């Protein structure tokens, strides 16, 4: 069994991404739900798992089967416990795009997940470790990720800090492979 | 070939 991943802060998306792609036979990515009705070349538990009912799936979300849920154009999407279980049951690590909040959900599963909070140093620093990003989004971004650090500090499996991307992704990589 | 399941990462 492979502990799910998340990571949070700035560049969770391209550490995500990059993961996935440089070693898609140690990382996976779960089948999110949702109510939305199937298009007819899509496959049911492949592209998403289509629920029929919107009730049905509100229901569960009460019932706690997700640990995370929202709305889009609509319909419910969200990431069920089970769909999480069957990646970390491939013997790969379950990458994940959810909020802190969900981490706490996830430990309650008893999936154990490794949770990990990349931290600016500066403002600057935010720009040093983004190429593509404005001043304005690296001055939200790094007020984001101390507020983010201030409420879900005991929640990180680790934090890691760099001059460059590249750094810092050689970091993730370190800390995943001490965890196993 | 697998969907990009845009929305899902679009969602709030």
């Amino acid at each position: 069994y492979a502990r799910p991943i998340i990571i949070l802060g700035p560049t969770k998306d391209r550490a995500n991404d990059d993961l996935l792609s440089e070693f898609p036979d140690k990382f996976g990515s779960c089948v999110p739900h949702t109510t939305r009705p199937k298009r007819e070349y899509e496959i049911d538990g492949r592209d998403y798992h289509f629920v029929s009912s919107r009730e049905k799936m509100e229901k569960d979300i009460q019932a706690h089967k997700f640990i995370e849920a929202g709305q889009y154009n609509s319909h419910l999407y969200g990431t069920s416990v089970q769909s999480v279980r069957e990646v970390a049951e491939q013997g790969k690590h379950c990458i994940l795009d959810v909020s802190a909040n969900a981490v706490r959900r996830l430990q309650a599963a008893h999936l154990h997940p490794i949770a990990i909070f990349i931290r600016p140093r500066s403002l600057e620093n935010v720009l040093e470790i983004n190429k593509r990003i404005t001043e304005e989004q690296a001055r939200k971004a790094f007020d984001r990720a101390t507020k983010l650090e201030q409420e879900f500090t005991e929640c990180f499996s680790a934090i890691v800090e760099g001059d460059s991307f590249e750094e810092i992704y050689h970091k993730v990589k370190r800390v995943i492979e001490d965890l196993s | 070939k697998k969907s990009l399941r845009q929305s899902f990462r679009r969602m709030r």
